RNA sequence: CAAGGAACUCUGCAAAUUAACCCCGUAAGUUAGCGAGAAGGGGUGCUUAUGUAAAAGUAAGCCGCAGUGAAGAACGAGGGG
RNA sequence: UCUGAGAGUUUGAUCCUGGCUCAGGAUUAACGCUGGCGGCAUGCCUAAUACAUGCAAGUCGAUCGAAAGUAGUAAUACUUUAGAGGCGAACGGGUGAGUAACACGUAUCCAAUCUACCUUAUAAUGGGGGAUAACUAGUUGAAAGACUAGCUAAUACCGCAUAAGAACUUUGGUUCGCAUGAAUCAAAGUUGAAAGGACCUGCAAGGGUUCGUUAUUUGAUGAGGGUGCGCCAUAUCAGCUAGUUGGUGGGGUAACGGCCUACCAAGGCAAUGACGUGUAGCUAUGCUGAGAAGUAGAAUAGCCACAAUGGGACUGAGACACGGCCCAUACUCCUACGGGAGGCAGCAGUAGGGAAUUUUUCACAAUGAGCGAAAGCUUGAUGGAGCAAUGCCGCG
RNA sequence: UGUACCAUUUUGAAUAAGUGACGACUAACUAUGUGCCAGCAGUCGCGGUAAUACAUAGGUCGCAAGCGUUAUCCGGAUUUAUUGGGCGUAAAGCAAGCGCAGGCGGAUUGAAAAGUCUGGUGUUAAAGGCAGCUGCUUAACAGUUGUAUGCAUUGGAAAC
């Protein structure tokens, strides 16, 4: 079949002490308007582990977007590579 | 029966929330105001938006009485507040609406366009 | 609810039409869906360059003309190829 | 300031008001009696109900579907 | 003690309001200790059930105009010498 | 193949740093003087201030009873519409108040959605019942109306028989997916439809076209949600957030979701600027610049928001509805004093504010919409005509 | 709407010119009056009894059914300088140091391909923008065809 595929994030866990969840952060070199310079910018997205997936602190991890689990999670966690800390 | 430094409330659209007695207007030692009766009064609580400002001493008529007043069939009109509303020299009104219910001894001493800016005489 | 019609786009005394698709509820002069072609009140021949081509499209898609606007179809021949290409 | 075919209008809806009304009061009524005394008997008279309102257009289409469906598992649980 | 509420008087003198427990909330200023029980509010009775070692509490119900149903419980704010 | 002009001014005189001013365009412009005309275009920037008066969404008798008028001896023929019903009134028109965020522009995923009429294809359109508008009578009133009792009609409403296919499940297969998960069966269980109108033929019986209806199928348009990026000033705004962050079961929504619920936890955002303050509809674009870009978001066009202010809901495919409904506030007006009426940010126009910005106009004739088979009908949208050197262009 | 327009239709120059400036920037000068008074001014600045800068007049110049003044935006202004400026004496190097985060950073090899370059497809609504053409007596204007910019996806390049 053909299935419309969806985006996907590449980024590193900063924090996880809750019941399920994994504040994983994605790094971007936008450019600057007037400088023309790269600019490292950082935002943190959330992200579930709901099983087979772990993922504790410290753990490289892949994101690809989700339906609205809830507020402010939209995302869910994939494949690690480079599994450390 | 509103006496002298009497609080009372306005029952218009004037900003006056809060209304003082000074004077029961109309002789000499004239102890009470019934129902129907003008008086001399200082506006204390007002609003921004009004028409009046606080301090001023102007004219008002008394519509409402807590003690209430007997009628000559027999019947005792009695309210639960003492209410007055601010009246110019020709006995007309200062504000564009009535607020409330008002009494029937309006009609007797004049104070028609009262009557006919009231909600309902009583 | 596609609906191919025209679109006032002249100045005054002077009108210009373009056959367009769009929707029933757009008002006119405003946001369309597709180009068909153009017209002109004073053209004296020629007055509806038709395209021909996407308009068979529209109407197999079930586009729902008007007066005027079927009025330009026939004298080319466009209804033709419509209702035979139907049946 | 009034037009007659917003005062005609208005005065249709009170009477399509009341109707379905009574209506979707028969589904309320129904469904509580089934899970209270729960028995396979009543899920059909679920059904119907549900069906008959979702065509008319009362009730939104939708509702009825996942009514009907989550009516049924609990019968598929308890059975 | 009805209506008014300091109009009394040299002066709110005296009298009156609040008052116990529990739960909210609490400013300016400051020597950072206080101010502070600041100010401002709410609940309290009886029965059943759940709670506990006992409670307190929680949910439902009932009665009265009123439920620390009586006694004993701080009136407050602002400026100045 | 782009593509750029300078001058005056400090000093007794000179050079440099440096600020001010001018030569050029442009506007929804205003004022003073003057003033002939025509072709285009623009014309409350302020008080989202309050509004007199007149118009701005109706349509179908080929859905239905009744009534009225004209002809007719009668049977009946034609015309008209108060009311029931269908459809449209959520489009179109105006304003920019609010809004600093998924509002908007752009790219997207909707294995998380709806869609009336319209397109294609496929099964039916059988038979009953109970009511109420209009009307009559009575009470209450000047009238608006209101209340009470009887009488009727259907494509209004409510049952019933019937499922080609549908919806919800059950049994195991299929093909699998991106984690939840979708996709296809064969068998079975359970559940569920409606309405006729016009005309022709036929002695009749029956048959037929078309409109319309129920159940589906295909798309498409339109609506809704989420996400990446872009999108103001301010640190003389450093903490903010307690449904705020997560899980569980349940409820609700077209749908996913603390959207809601009970329990369990204590998180989430923030110096890469949270939060707060002030300001503002955003965009395509207009003016300017050699360019990078600066500036305003005229007209018009896309999207959002609003309809005296603040809330709630019915009907419906779609509204939480500019000229529909209910409640409160403010304001005005009428009354026979018991009660009511109202929303020009729709077209003109009035009052007021301002330095300042127009007909209380004509026609649906063309284009566009809504209803109708047509006749048509309704269209202050729209098309014209007034007004004004307001701007460009042209002629005296 | 008896409207645009047309005709050998009567009459007939008959029905029609204002505004700013004239010392320099900036094209264009004399007289009268006034005498630091009255006044002008975008800047420098004119007026104290011989004023081409004021008032009037004549002349002349710049525009024209428009002309000046005022308000706002951009340019000129390299005068917030990425393109495109400076810090000894003109505005500007913190009094100096230890320094996390940030920015930058020796040489060689391998891989990946986030930047970087390039090909294909989709889209970036229409009007406007620039080029050509048509139609209004030509123009203004209207229509017509052409005309980019960015984003996403996919396929390659490997110098930094
Ligand atoms: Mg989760
Ligand atoms: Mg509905
Ligand atoms: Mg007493
Ligand atoms: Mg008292
Ligand atoms: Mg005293
Ligand atoms: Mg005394
Ligand atoms: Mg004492
Ligand atoms: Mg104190
Ligand atoms: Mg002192
Ligand atoms: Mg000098
Ligand atoms: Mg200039
Ligand atoms: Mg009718
Ligand atoms: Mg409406
Ligand atoms: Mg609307
Ligand atoms: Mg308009
Ligand atoms: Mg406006
Ligand atoms: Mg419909
Ligand atoms: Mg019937
Ligand atoms: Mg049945
Ligand atoms: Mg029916
Ligand atoms: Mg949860
Ligand atoms: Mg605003
Ligand atoms: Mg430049
Ligand atoms: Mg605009
Ligand atoms: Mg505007
Ligand atoms: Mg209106
Ligand atoms: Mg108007
Ligand atoms: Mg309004
Ligand atoms: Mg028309
Ligand atoms: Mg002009
Ligand atoms: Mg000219
Ligand atoms: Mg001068
Ligand atoms: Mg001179
Ligand atoms: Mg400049
Ligand atoms: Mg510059
Ligand atoms: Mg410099
Ligand atoms: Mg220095
Ligand atoms: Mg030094
Ligand atoms: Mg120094
Ligand atoms: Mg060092
Ligand atoms: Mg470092
Ligand atoms: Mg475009
Ligand atoms: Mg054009």
């Amino acid at each position: 079949m053909k299935r419309n595929q969806r985006k996907v994030l590449i980024g590193i866990v900063k924090s996880t002490k809750n019941a399920k969840t994994a504040t994983v952060q994605v790094e971007s070199r936008f450019k600057h308007p007037l400088y023309h310079k790269s600019v490292v910018r950082h935002k943190k997205y959330q992200a579930h582990n709901e099983g087979e997936v772990l993922a504790k602190d410290g753990d490289k991890v892949q994101i690809v977007e989700t339906r609205p689990l809830s507020a402010t999670k939209r995302f869910r966690i994939a494949k690690i590579i480079e599994r450390a800390k | 029966m509103v006496s002298f430094m009497t609080r009372l409330n306005v029952a218009d659209n004037t900003g006056a929330k809060q209304v003082g007695i000074i004077k029961v207007l109309g002789s000499t030692r004239k102890r009470y105001a019934f129902l129907g009766d003008v008086v001399v009064v200082s506006v204390k609580d007002a609003i921004p938006s009004g028409m009046v400002k606080k301090g001023q001493v102007l004219r008002a008529v008394i519509v409402r009485t807590k003690k209430g007043q007997q009628r000559k069939d027999g019947t005792h009109l009695k309210f639960d507040d003492n209410a007055c509303v601010l009246i110019k020299e020709d006995k007309s009104p200062r504000g564009t609406r009535i607020f409330g219910p008002v009494a029937r001894e309006l009609r007797e001493r004049g104070y028609n366009k009262i009557l006919s800016l009231a909600v309902e005489v009583v | 609810m596609v609906k191919i019609r025209l679109m006032r786009m002249g100045r005054v005394h002077y009108p210009t039409y373009r056959i367009v698709a769009v929707d029933s509820r757009v008002k006119r002069d405003g946001k369309y869906i597709a180009l068909i072609g153009h017209l002109n009140p004073a053209l004296k021949e020629n007055k509806c360059k038709i395209d021909e081509a996407v308009a068979l499209e529209w109407l197999n898609k079930g586009a729902k003309p008007t007066d005027t606007v079927r009025s330009l179809f026939s004298q080319t021949g466009l209804w033709k190829k419509f209702v035979e290409s139907k049946k | 300031a009034n037009i007659k075919s917003n005062e005609k209008r208005l005065r249709q809806n009170i009477k399509r008001n009341l109707n379905n009304k009574g209506q979707k009061t028969k589904l309320k009524t129904n469904v509580k009696n089934f899970h209270k005394e729960i028995n396979l008997d009543n899920l059909g008279n679920v059904y119907s109900q549900a069906d008959r309102l979702a065509r008319k257009g009362i009730i939104s289409t939708n509702r009825a579907r996942r009514l009907k469906s989550r009516n049924v598992a609990v019968l598929n649980k308890t059975q």
